[PDB]
């Protein structure tokens, strides 16, 4: 069971994605989104991070007829430095 | 929650005094303007002192405080966050335009309104949370027919207690509002907060009803931004006359300032000092200033909340 429990993908382009998620019952401090082609390896994903606040986020410049992970990382921050949950990923062909 | 002595305050003053020699980097070369945060930290420490100072002999009594608990404990895990931001972010703080550098500012920013809420309950250092007295009759009976003489709430509890008088729809919903009414992002609303939010939104009335006009579904609402920032913004637009932003301000919390684009291209900021600002956006988008909210052609209508 991860942090955020759902994702989907709402809005579509070959070069655009827009994707949701639920909102907590958890406290976030913030989440960070990763993508990148299917098999490949991570020096190809390009990670950014958005406010835990929100729910949906926009990726572009993909290109199209190409397979996607997409990975949700839910990050709390400790007396250390940010700690996660477990993630949640979607594969989407745009 | 957690238990308050003199020892863990002294660690939260190190931690502080390690943040403002981070921040006094010269190659951070950080802005003049609020929140800046090498005035933030040593004011909190100071106004932290003043309330030794009157709990001198009273120590014990106030570690037990349970506001002035939770703001020690948020105001640990403020600066903590920010030390780790500075060794997360690296040589890209130095940079300005980078996300990092993004972060420390919204920080700023909660270390504004935490001192303005530190000030604000204990002004002159004494406490005075359960003898706050909120600027709105309607929403002072809501908070003491709710929560009585109390400072502070966890989020949920109020989540309830608001659900009953005005209901949210979603968590989605709730979320935003949290977003908006938690200005210290402790989980905790106190009655400082909540006075500051019941003023921007007022009536009571409609409550949530005027924060989805003009926050949440309000092309025009800009959250905080500085004077400065305000036409720095607007200066994309000079060719748009009309076009227009309302801010929050960090100096001035509960209070609204607008700013729009003039036909002799100039860009301008007005207050409404009286008018509720959505009376405010009415009468100047008949007066033919807020045309285009953030340059954009459609302006939402503000009729349907009289």
């Amino acid at each position: 069971s991860s942090v955020p429990t759902k994702l989907e993908v709402v809005a579509a382009t070959p070069t655009s994605l827009l994707i949701s998620w639920d909102a907590p019952a958890v406290t976030v401090d913030f989440y960070l989104i990763t993508y990148g082609e299917t098999g490949a390896a991570g020096s190809y994903f390009q990670a950014f991070e958005v406010p835990g606040s929100k729910s949906t986020a926009t990726i572009s410049g993909l290109k199209p007829g190409v397979d996607y992970t997409i990975t949700i990382y839910a990050e709390y921050y400790y007396e250390d430095g940010y700690y996660i949950y477990s993630p949640i990923s979607i594969n989407y062909r745009t | 929650p957690g238990t308050v002595d003199k020892k863990m305050v002294e660690k939260c003053w190190k931690l502080m005094d390690k943040v403002v020699r981070l921040c006094q980097n010269p190659k951070l070369a950080l802005k003049n303007s609020p929140p800046y945060i090498l005035d933030l930290l040593p004011d909190t420490y100071q106004h932290l002192r003043t309330i030794l100072s009157r709990y001198e002999g009273k120590m014990e009594t106030l570690g037990e405080n349970e506001y002035f608990r939770v703001f020690m404990e948020n105001l640990m895990k403020k600066t903590k966050q920010t030390i780790s931001l500075f060794k997360e972010g690296k040589e890209r703080m130095y940079e300005e335009n980078s996300q990092p550098r993004r972060n420390l500012t919204k920080l700023s920013l909660i270390f504004s309104h935490m001192l303005a809420e530190l000030k604000g309950i204990f002004p002159s250092g004494l406490f005075q949370g359960d003898t706050f007295r909120i600027t709105k009759a309607d929403a002072a009976e809501f908070w003491r027919k709710a929560f009585g003489e109390k400072t502070i709430v966890p989020w949920k509890s109020f989540r309830q207690a608001l659900h009953e008088v005005h209901p949210i729809s979603s968590g989605l919903e709730a979320m935003a509002l949290k977003s908006t009414i938690d200005l210290t992002c402790n989980d905790y609303i106190s009655v400082f907060e909540f006075d500051i939010f019941t003023r921007l939104f007022q009536p009571w009335s409609s409550l949530l009803r005027n924060w989805n006009s003009l926050a949440v579904t309000h092309p025009g609402y800009m959250a905080f931004l500085t004077y400065d920032e305000v036409k720095a913004r607007l200066q994309k637009f000079i060719h748009k006359p009309g076009s227009y932003i309302f801010r929050l301000s960090c100096t001035r919390l509960g209070q609204w300032a607008i700013g729009y684009v003039t036909a002799d291209g100039n860009i301008l900021q007005t207050i409404p000092h009286n008018k509720p600002l959505f009376q405010a956006l009415i009468d100047g988008f008949r007066e033919g200033f807020y045309l285009f909210p953030d340059g954009r052609n459609q302006n939402p209508d503000l009729t349907g909340l009289c």
